[PDB]
């Protein structure tokens, strides 16, 4: 229970040196409040509080597997086979950028991804539990001859 | 300009205050800003999200142990009505117990035809009464008597018709069909006009104490201080005789008669307020301009009232009729709307009460069931067993102990020490211990008489109570735990069921 | 809507599918 | 052991409820650390990998006890292990105990100082991820 | 900048605007 | 039931990783050299 004391001391030093002085003889209750808050954990804002753990289905980006990267390379290497002012600022070589995205990139640089957009964008049990605890699920309907599956309406 | 000296000045500086818990007073403008201009917290409020507190006196967080899954919270997925465990219904006020069921039939289902295939139901009728007020009124007069004799007397029927606003009889009419608006308005207007044509000049209460809830303590009430006065009954009677002194039995209420329900006045005024039903509910022809539109109480076009919506008609005293409503379906999506609230219309409250519990009601089964249930809150029991009383007339609570069967064995029967309560009443031990308790009580009564306007009398009663408690306690330590049990059962089987 | 803004939306959907097949595009 | 250490990103239980695929991330892909082994998904304008390693005030000498936000799952590189579950896997309740341990905390109101606080117990360590349990339907 | 192109966008930091978009707008 | 019978960490922050510890030197070096 002395570790608590040294811990709160460290949090005090942290806030005192982090925010430029401002500690002073005044604001002592404010210092105690921020010490308690940073000791317990991270103070969330309201937007961070209502942020769902479950991402939106549109928020999951595509990540190609190696075979789909091969399909992309084949498509890009197949495809193809005015005053400078009005020319758009994005006037680069489309084929070169597409092929330099099929290599490296973000959708093509995992080398382990397998149905990254089909798995995900799909509720699992833990994500359904998080959505229900956040009050985001309107109705749960048990179906099947065994009643081990639900059709959750959010 | 637009009341720039009147809509400003923070409406009389908002000199009306509230009172939260530890006597803290907050302004109505502050509270209105808290419900209006603080909508981030309302986003949590309409999401039933669980957060759980942290312990403030703990060095290491430690989320405080709470059980919050209260009846309203768990019931949000149910349909029609919520569900609690009795104790949670005892909390959150919730004191309007159901006294009767009924139905407003279009064509009454016959047991012949095809089982009742002509049984069109327009509304389901339920009646609710304030159980503490039902006890306080119908229990100190019609309590401890034969309930069959009470419900047989025409004076009890007259009294439950007269004291209806006092009981706060609220009738819930739940729509069992997609009813057209004009048909329902015409039916209710015709029925209430027919019952207003027979509303003779009859009896109404008169006020014995004014005021209460001054514009500094709108959160508070005057009745606990009124009932916990240093003399109570004496003060109340003194107020009574300085205005309307109770002529009846132990009920209160002075009951002015006849003229109170004027004829060319409030009865005719109500016959006009009923005429302003189909020009206040279905106004000039535009089903999007009719007040009850858009809300879930009607359909999309507003022509018909949706099945499952309910209309709550509460009869307040002083002729106040409060018509609210509530949509049907999932209670987590139900929205309640206040429709109207009329004050001073003594003919409307009396006419609705006669229409529901009169000599010819809208439902004789509902009227008989309500007038018959009301003796159960009158006898201090409530309609539903909220207090979990084992001696309830209907739905009694069980002890949760398995009944004992005497075995045909010898090893089960053991002759232990003095660890059995006395169960044989009338024996010599019971009689002699009753005699010893009798001499202890007589010593207590003798010792309470030496303890030496109505406030000093109550102080003397408190001193006598202290001396009697001392002498009785010494005598009960002289006697045994069986004598403690006998004193407890003697005190239990001596008070009236009404609690007086 | 009409034909022109039925061709523009079709072209935009085709390029959206091409972007999804290549990039971290969203809601496709 | 990996489930108790919260090192398992995904647990795909198959139809027979006796065979699981355990998607455990590669360690440097387990959280946003800025390790150069990982693909530079997350870079600032200086073209430096973004590190989100918040220090632990209860253990300044043990960087492995420090706090770090887990990577987005779609950007993770995961070993997919095959596990033959026993027939009393659901009776033993190890997965149930892990789920009950994981869902027991988060976003706690603190009246002693105001604000909603996400506790340090609700946050993840350097290589700890949130386990995603998904069951498969044989139909 | 790039510190918003990826750091807050791909890494799903910066929780969606609810307080500001509900008070200032709605 | 059982045998034996008579009898700022793990309650504020919560446990400590067990499979982790072999990456301590790499974490320390990644913190020491941000150019990596
Ligand atoms: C048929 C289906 C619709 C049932 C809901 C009707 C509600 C009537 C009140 C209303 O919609 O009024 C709202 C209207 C618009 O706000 O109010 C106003 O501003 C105008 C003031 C007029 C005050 C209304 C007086 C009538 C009060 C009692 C009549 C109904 C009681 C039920 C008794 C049934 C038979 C025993």
């Amino acid at each position: 229970e002395a570790a608590y004391s040294a811990y709160l001391r460290r949090i005090a030093e942290a806030y005192l040196a982090e925010h430029p002085q401002m500690a002073a003889p005044e604001h002592a209750a404010h210092v105690a409040r921020v010490v308690r808050s940073r000791a317990l954990g991270t103070p969330l804002s309201f937007d961070e509080l209502m942020r769902s753990a479950v991402p939106a289905p549109g928020e999951v980006p595509n990540r190609n597997s190696r075979g789909q990267v091969a399909e992309q390379v084949r498509a890009i290497l197949d495809q193809y086979d005015a005053k400078t002012e009005d020319m758009v600022d994005d006037a680069f070589t489309t084929e070169v950028v597409e092929e330099a995205m099929a290599l490296f990139g973000d959708a093509n640089s995992v080398k382990t991804a397998w149905r990254t957009q089909e798995v995900l964008r799909e509720l699992s049990y833990t994500q359904l539990w998080a959505l229900v605890g956040e009050g985001h699920v309107a109705r749960v309907r048990f179906y099947g001859p065994e009643k081990n599956k639900v059709m959750a309406t959010t | 300009e637009a009341l720039l000296a009147l809509v400003a000045q923070r409406v009389a500086a908002e000199r009306m205050f509230f009172t939260l818990e530890d006597g803290s007073k907050v302004s109505l403008w502050d509270l209105q800003q808290y419900v209006d201009n603080n909508p981030e917290l309302a986003a949590l409020a309409a999401s039933v999200r669980r957060i759980a507190v942290a312990d403030p006196e703990d060095p290491a967080g430690r989320p405080l142990p709470g059980g919050g899954a209260s009846g309203l919270d768990r019931s949000r997925g149910l349909t029609g009505a919520a569900h609690m465990s009795g104790q949670e219904a005892e909390e959150l006020e919730l004191d309007w117990g159901q006294v009767g069921r009924g139905a407003l039939w279009r064509r009454r289902p016959t047991r012949w035809l095809l089982g009742g295939l002509d049984g069109v139901k327009d509304w389901e009728l339920e009646a609710y009464a304030h159980e503490p007020l039902a006890n306080q009124l119908l229990g100190a007069k019609y309590g401890g008597r034969d309930p069959r004799a009470v419900v047989a007397d025409p004076a009890y029927a007259a009294d439950v018709l007269r004291a209806g606003p006092l009981l706060g009889m609220t009738f819930v009419l739940r729509a069992a069909r997609d009813l057209p608006l004009q048909e329902v308005a015409s039916s209710w207007r015709g029925l209430l006009g027919n019952y207003l044509q027979r509303q003779a000049p009859l009896s109404l209460p008169k006020a014995v104490r004014p005021a209460h809830l001054d514009p500094t303590d709108l959160n508070g009430v005057a009745w606990p201080a009124l009932l916990s006065r240093p003399a109570a009954a004496a003060h109340a009677a003194a107020e009574a005789e300085a205005a309307g002194a109770v002529p009846d039995d132990e009920m209160g209420v002075a009951w002015r008669v006849q003229s109170g329900k004027e004829a060319a006045a409030s009865v005719a005024a109500a016959q006009q307020l009923l005429q302003s039903l189909p020009d206040a509910l279905c106004p000039g022809p535009s089903p999007a301009a009719w007040p009850l539109t858009g809300t879930k109480l009607v359909d999309e076009g507003g022509r018909n009232w949706r099945r499952g919506g309910s209309v709550w008609v509460t009869l307040q005293p002083e002729g106040g009729v409060l018509v609210q409503a509530q949509t049907g379906g999932v209670v987590g999506e139900q929205e309640s709307y206040l429709l109207t609230h009329v004050q001073g219309q003594e003919a409307l409250a009396g006419a609705v009460m006669s229409a529901f519990m009169g000599p010819q009601p809208l439902d004789p089964e509902l009227a008989a069931a309500a007038r018959s249930v009301l003796l159960v809150p009158a006898n201090g029991f409530t309609a539903a067993n909220k207090e979990r009383d084992p001696n309830h007339p209907l739905y009694p609570s069980f002890t949760g102990v398995r009944p004992g069967r005497a075995p045909r064995d010898v090893a089960a029967y053991t002759l232990a020490g003095g660890r059995t309560p006395l169960l044989a009443a009338g024996g010599p031990g019971e009689a002699k211990l009753a005699s010893e308790l009798r001499t202890v009580m007589e010593a207590a009564l003798a010792a309470a008489a030496r303890a030496e306007e109505a406030e000093a009398a109550e102080a003397r009663r408190a001193r006598g109570r202290a001396a009697a408690a001392a002498v009785m306690a010494e005598g009960l330590r002289r006697l045994g735990p069986d004598a403690v049990a006998m004193l407890e059962r003697t005190a239990a089987e001596a008070e009236a069921p009404q609690g007086g | 809507l009409n034909i022109f803004s039925k061709k523009i939306i079709s072209k935009v959907k085709q390029k959206k599918q091409k972007l999804n097949y290549m990039t971290s595009y969203l809601n496709v | 052991e990996l489930l108790k250490d919260q090192r398992v990103k995904r647990l795909v239980v198959y139809g027979d409820m006796r065979t699981a695929v355990v998607e455990v991330p590669h360690p440097w892909s387990a959280s946003v650390l800025g390790h150069p082994a990982t693909h530079p998904f997350y870079e600032d304008s200086a073209h430096n990998r973004v590190s989100m390693l918040r220090p632990n005030p209860a253990a300044p000498e043990d960087v492995t006890q420090w706090f770090c936000a887990e990577m987005p799952e779609w950007d993770m590189e995961k070993y997919r292990f095959y596990v033959d579950l026993p027939g009393d896997f659901w009776e033993s309740g190890v997965l149930q105990r892990h789920l009950a341990a994981q869902r027991a905390e988060g976003a706690v109101w603190d009246p002693a100082s105001g604000q909603y606080i996400l506790p340090y117990r609700a946050q993840k360590k350097v290589f700890q991820v949130s386990t995603e349990v998904q069951l498969l339907d044989p139909q | 900048e790039e510190l918003e192109d990826v750091a807050v966008r791909k890494l799903r930091l910066e929780p969606p605007a609810l307080q500001a978009s509900l008070q200032e707008r709605a | 039931y059982g045998e034996g019978g008579l009898r700022a960490l793990e309650a504020v922050v919560g446990k400590a990783p067990a499979t982790t510890g072999r990456y301590r030197r790499d974490l320390e070096l990644l913190l020491a050299h941000p150019e990596l």
